[PDB]
RNA sequence: AGCACCGUGGCGCAGUGGAAGCGCGAUGGGCUCAUAACCCAUAGGACGUUGGAUCGAAACCAACCGGUGCUACCA
């Protein structure tokens, strides 16, 4: 179909934020991985067409009229994105901040590394093209005698 | 024998029996130590001999062993014959919280000791500098100052750290004590370490006044001695002597003696007479004991408690030689500003010491003593307080006391005093 | 005095909570590690009362006097527990998640 | 060294032959209605199930389906299966052919505790004067029926195991062998009956001294009550030192393991009030925890 | 800031995990396979095995996550990583009874204790079963 | 897939010996990727954009 | 350092002299629209090691080794 990844702008609203513990009435509770803490909210085209699970990570728009209204859920990362994300260069594993930075919770937390895309296989696609209007031998049995 | 006593201090996480163990070689355990993990929680012995490796200032490279360095007959670093200078016992007094009382029954036996700071933590945590506080109760002047970990973090935070401590010291306590790099469970630049206390002076001592010692370790028995001749393997009175010599078959009293109850509010104390049966420090024997240098000194008679140490704070002594039994003692008391050991953001932001008051737990570390007290005067005349002890105290000296009171489930220094008596 | 002091703030004391699951997503609590001189009717009357909850004050053989709640709580059975002297905050294991 | 050799020699074999599998423990067949008795599972088979005695033969015995237990159990297979030994009592008793009925359903609270035991007792009566009689000549019906059986004829219901007109008085004490005959198998029984049992095991608490107080001689009077404390004895064993774990500076546990009754317990009694009142009058008092235990 | 293979999961059956990824990981930091299992599922407080080809299964369900770490971090930060230097190179030892382990990057000695948990379960959860099977 | 056969059961009550009957056993999910099997091209691009 | 207890299939254990079993497992089938639940068939044992007692045992005795608990704290 199409792209399951995006970027923020960052004039236009649109910064990353991750989810803490979730909240009635569609509302939940959100923090900044730069700025202090927050309260989300989500929109109605994502009312029960998505679920946005509780450290799942996400972008948020913010209110162009008044900033420190509240701010709102308007797009979701598959787990999928978030590892390449994270890993890449851009966005904080700990969410700068945490709770709080002056208690520096959850400690690491060492990296973990997707490093596991290659076994050990998969190498060489560099090699013959084929030999036609060539006799050549290649029978069978070999190594079946070293007598 | 030990001819010099260093005890060690800094607060745990920066090494303690660390720099201990590079030296002797040798480690301390009790079972209960491990089970709690790195918390040493006694008292630390060991001994390690001085004897000059005669082309080494500060070679590049040796093992890591410290027996090429001293504590050997021979030299591999010279490549030629040692010859003797000094001998030294080691002493671990602890940087626990809980601890502070032991510390300070350890505290005035030794004639030296080691700060240890590390550079993984922040400048003066507040234990530390609680340390240094009770020690001038004592009045050591030798002191020398150390940090432990200079490799296990880089180049450049070590730096900064040490104009920090260089700044604060010679501002607080003169003769601008050292600041020196040394690494302990990697075992290295103790040639460096060593040069410093080979010019550590000889100190004096009395050999021919009356004999003087301070029991800090009891219970040796048995297991085994299990078959034969049957049991034990009678028991000692370990620890260092201050004046006279201490020599075999000679007839000793232990002042405090055998603690009895009261017999309904005063209480008495009876003598215990014993005798020298040998002396042992290291893993020699002795005939004659000098002053300075642990010597478990083999004591006779009866059975029952003196399990690890429950003759805290004991003093033996010759026959017809009697260092005064005190129940009250009269102290002149000064107390500090700040009450150090508490731990909240930074150490210089610290509480001020309340008011010494009628009717509150004290202690009363005289020396080696850790004696419970209770205020019962503080008028007698201004700033003099009788205070009356439930296990006796026994004078040599005017004894110079470290007063400890509970901040919160442990003691924290809040003052020193003087007994008139 | 001193003695005690150690022997108590160095020695024993040692709280145990734990979480665990019923099913699904409902889940369960207990703790376990404090004095017999409390009084459990007390502390877990309150726990309760603080929220949608369910206490026992369960007594078993060589373990007794063990409480459990209803939902998961770890939290919440850890910061009560810390300003109010229950857990020398040393003796505090946690095996949810 | 035949012995050694026979061993290793028939780990090949070929296997001597022997009973250790048959034979009726008691001169009954079979029991009355109402007894309970100790079985063994030949198999389940859906419609109740087929089972062995072992007390009396091999004879078999069948409970019904349904008749396992009250519960609800689905699968037969998973109370009971197969190669178990187990009690059992009677419903039903058919002499004619040798019908039998039971119930593992009545057998209830217990009560099957007294099952074991006398199986127990009955294997060993039995094994004993097999190894017994066919040392020299005749099969093990003979020597059973003139030594075995008797014991259960005589007083009844009495074993030949427990009360102290069976076998095991022959362990402690002789004299008994004169009203039933005997030839050369009085030997061989008594010797065997001597060599494989075996009594086993008793207390073996351990006297704990506690030379609490004080007095201007301690150790030397420790000494004194340590001298008496073991050997003292010695005697044939059961001992009664050593002696052998320091446990405290006033506290010394001292051993004193019997291999043979009540006994030890006299000889402990004796020695702590030796050590306590004539001496420890030099040094402090002497206290029991008590004193025995270890158990 | 080392790099640690992050453990991947399966949802099988909407009760069990299986992962797939056990040998792998329990190599990487040098420790064994028996000893590592047994934390993890005391922890959980469930049954499941491992066997078959190295991977593991639990009878622990949880929505399919990352989420898994939390266990390990607490393991690798008890057991295995030295609190002298933050690294891990340690090799396990046998020194005395409940003594064991040893940094070999600085070799700063450190003693850790293993779990034997025995104290407080609870009870979940069906009941007539575990009778019938105690019967 | 079993999803979809878990939503066909089949039926309520408790007892039937001494377990129980139940359905549905709550989900709430929900779907991950949607993995879009990609081979319109994929690496050469890649360098441009 | 002694005392006590324990060592049996991958893992946890049963088995007081006629002497290889059970629960969880692994692997492969069957029941079910699928999954749990539940049946069945397969392979998998120096019964810690050594000596001794015994017609004969894995079971009893001794020696050593390992594991865990308790008391010990070692000039
Ligand atoms: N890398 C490194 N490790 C060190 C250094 N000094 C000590 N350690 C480590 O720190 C640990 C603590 O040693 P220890 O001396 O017991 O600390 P302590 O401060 O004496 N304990 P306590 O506070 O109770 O006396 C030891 O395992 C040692 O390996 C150092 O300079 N570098
Ligand atoms: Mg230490
Ligand atoms: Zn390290």
């Amino acid at each position: 179909q199409k792209r399951d990844i995006v970027y923020a702008d960052p004039q236009e609203g649109e910064e990353y934020a991750q989810v803490k513990k979730a909240l009635g009435n569609l509302r939940l509770e959100l923090q900044l991985a730069d700025g202090s803490k927050a309260i989300g909210s989500i929109r109605g085209a994502m009312v029960r067409k998505v679920w946005i699970g509780q450290g799942d990570v996400v972008l948020v728009s913010k209110r162009s009229f008044n900033k420190n209204d509240i701010v709102d859920v308007i797009h979701r990362y598959n787990p999928a994105e978030v590892r390449a994300l994270v890993k890449d260069e851009v966005i904080p594993r700990d969410f700068r901040s945490s709770d709080e930075r002056d208690a520096k919770n959850a400690h690491s937390d060492y990296v973990f590394v997707a490093e596991n895309d290659d076994d050990g296989g998969a190498d060489d696609d560099d090699q013959n093209v084929l030999d036609r209007n060539k006799v050549v031998l290649d029978d069978p049995l070999a190594t079946f005698d070293e007598l | 024998q030990a001819t010099v006593n260093i005890g060690t201090i800094g607060h745990v996480a920066h090494g303690k029996s660390t720099v201990v163990k590079a030296l002797s070689g040798v480690k301390t355990q009790k079972y209960h130590r491990e089970a709690v993990m790195n918390i040493t929680i006694h008292l630390g012995y060991a001994n390690a001999k001085v004897f000059k490796c005669d082309k080494c200032e500060l070679p590049a490279a040796f093992h890591a062993f410290p027996s090429s360095q001293p504590d050997k007959t021979d030299c591999p670093t010279c490549g030629s014959p040692l010859t003797l200078k000094r001998h030294f016992s080691f002493v671990d007094c602890p940087g626990h919280d809980v601890l502070m009382a032991t510390m300070l029954n350890g505290a005035a036996i030794m004639d030296a000791a080691l700060l240890l700071i590390a550079a993984n933590e922040p400048f003066p945590q507040p234990q530390t500098l609680e340390h240094l506080k009770a020690v001038e109760i004592m009045r050591l002047a030798n002191l020398v100052i150390l940090q432990n970990k200079i490799d296990l973090v880089g180049e450049v935070h070590a730096q900064d750290q040490y104009h920090k401590i260089r700044n604060y010291i010679d501002s607080t306590i003169g003769s601008n004590i050292p600041i020196i790099p040394i690494s302990a469970q990697l075992k290295r630049n103790i040639d460096y370490l060593l040069e410093y206390l080979c010019h550590i002076p000889l100190p004096t001592r009395q050999l021919n006044c009356p004999a003087h010692m301070t029991v800090v370790r009891s219970f040796d028995i048995n297991k085994p001695g299990e078959v034969d001749i049957e049991n034990l393997r009678g028991g000692v009175a370990g620890g260092t002597v201050t004046r006279g010599i201490i020599r075999v078959n000679q007839v000793l009293e232990i002042r405090p003696g055998q603690v009895h109850a009261q017999t309904g509010g005063t209480f008495s104390c009876t003598p215990l007479r014993t005798r020298a049966l040998t002396l042992k420090a290291e893993d020699n024997s002795l005939q004659y004991a000098v002053p300075g240098g642990l010597i478990a000194v083999g004591t006779t008679l009866d059975p029952t408690l003196t399990r690890q140490d429950k003759m805290v704070g004991h003093m033996i002594a010759d026959e017809g030689s009697l260092p005064e039994v005190y129940a009250e003692i009269e102290v002149q008391y000064f107390l500090f500003e700040e009450m150090v050991g508490r731990s909240k953001q930074r150490d210089r932001n610290a509480k001020r010491v309340q008011k010494l008051n009628l009717q509150e737990t004290l202690q009363i570390n005289v020396g080696t003593l850790t004696a419970g007290a209770t205020v019962v005067n503080i008028t007698k005349n201004p700033d003099i307080a009788k205070l009356t002890l439930v296990t006796p105290v026994c004078c040599t000296l005017d004894e110079h006391i470290a007063i400890s009171r509970l901040v919160e489930k442990n003691f924290r220094l809040i003052g020193w005093g003087i007994i008139r008596r | 005095q001193q003695k005690r002091s150690v022997q108590d703030a160095l020695e024993a004391q040692k709280v145990h909570i734990r979480v665990q699951q019923r099913k699904g997503k409902k889940f369960v609590t207990s703790v376990q590690g404090l004095n017999q001189a409390l009084n459990f009717r007390r502390i877990s009357r309150e726990f309760q009362r603080r929220w949608g909850c369910n206490g026992t004050v369960i007594v078993t053989p060589d373990a007794g006097t063990v409480i459990q709640l209803q939902g998961n709580w770890s939290e919440e059975i850890k910061k009560f527990l810390l300003d109010e002297n229950m857990a020398t905050e040393q003796n505090l294991e946690i095996h949810s998640l | 060294l035949d012995k050694r050799q026979q061993r290793f020699l028939a780990a090949c074999l070929g296997v001597t032959t022997w009973d250790g599998r048959d034979v009726c423990f008691y001169e009954e067949k079979l029991p009355k209605e109402n007894d309970v008795v100790w079985v063994k599972v030949i198999q389940v088979n859906d419609t109740s199930a087929v089972v062995q005695l072992l007390e009396y033969g091999n004879h078999e015995g069948i409970i019904p389906y349904t008749e396992i237990t009250r519960i609800r159990i689905r699968a037969i297979g998973k109370v009971i299966k197969v190669g178990r030994n187990e009690a059992a009592q009677v419903i039903r008793i058919d002499k004619e052919k040798g019908y039998i009925d039971l119930s593992k359903k009545q057998v209830t609270l217990k009560e099957a505790k007294e099952c074991e035991a006398r199986f127990l007792k009955g294997n060993e009566v039995r094994s004993i004067v097999c190894h017994v009689a066919d040392e020299c000549g005749i099969p093990a019906a003979q020597a059973m029926e003139m030594i075995a059986y008797p014991l259960y004829r005589r007083q009844p219901g009495k074993h030949a195991w427990d009360w102290l007109h069976e076998l095991n008085r022959n362990r402690d004490v002789e004299g008994i062998l004169g009203p039933l005959h005997l030839p050369e198998k009085a030997q061989k029984l008594l010797l065997a009956t001597l060599e494989h049992t075996v009594r086993n095991d008793t207390a073996t608490i351990h006297a704990d001294i506690e030379m609490t107080c004080f007095q201007c001689d301690g150790v030397n009077a420790l000494r004194d009550v340590l001298l008496l404390g073991r050997r003292f004895k010695a005697d044939q064993e059961p001992q009664i030192p050593i002696s052998v774990t320091i446990v405290g500076p006033p506290r010394y546990r001292l051993r004193a393991k019997t291999e043979e009754r009540e006994e030890g317990m006299r000889r402990m009694r004796e020695t702590i009030e030796t050590m306590a009142i004539e001496i420890a009058k030099r040094g402090g008092i002497l206290r029991v925890v008590h004193g025995p235990y270890a158990l | 800031r080392n790099r640690l293979p992050e453990p991947k999961l399966e949802k099988i059956g909407k009760k069990k995990v299986i992962i797939t990824n056990f040998g792998r990981i329990c190599q990487a930091f040098n420790r064994p396979i028996q000893d590592v299992k047994d934390y993890i599922e005391k922890e959980l407080s469930v049954g499941g095995n491992l066997d078959s080809n190295d991977a593991l299964i639990l009878k622990y369900e949880i929505q399919k996550s990352t989420a898994f770490d939390n266990i390990l971090y607490k393991y690798l930060d008890e057991f295995v990583k030295c609190n002298s230097c933050h690294k891990i190179d340690t090799t396990l030892t046998k020194e005395g009874r409940r003594m064991e382990l040893r940094c070999n990057w600085c070799t700063a000695t450190r003693t850790v204790q293993a779990v034997g948990s025995a104290t407080y379960s609870a009870q979940v959860g069906k009941r007539s079963k575990a009778r019938l099977q105690a019967m | 897939k079993q999803r979809e056969s878990t939503l066909k059961q089949k039926r309520l009550t408790t007892g039937d010996d001494g377990d129980v009957e139940v359905a549905d056993r709550d989900m709430s999910d929900g779907e991950g990727e949607d993995e879009l099997f990609v081979v319109p091209d994929v690496l050469p691009e890649f360098t441009f954009i």
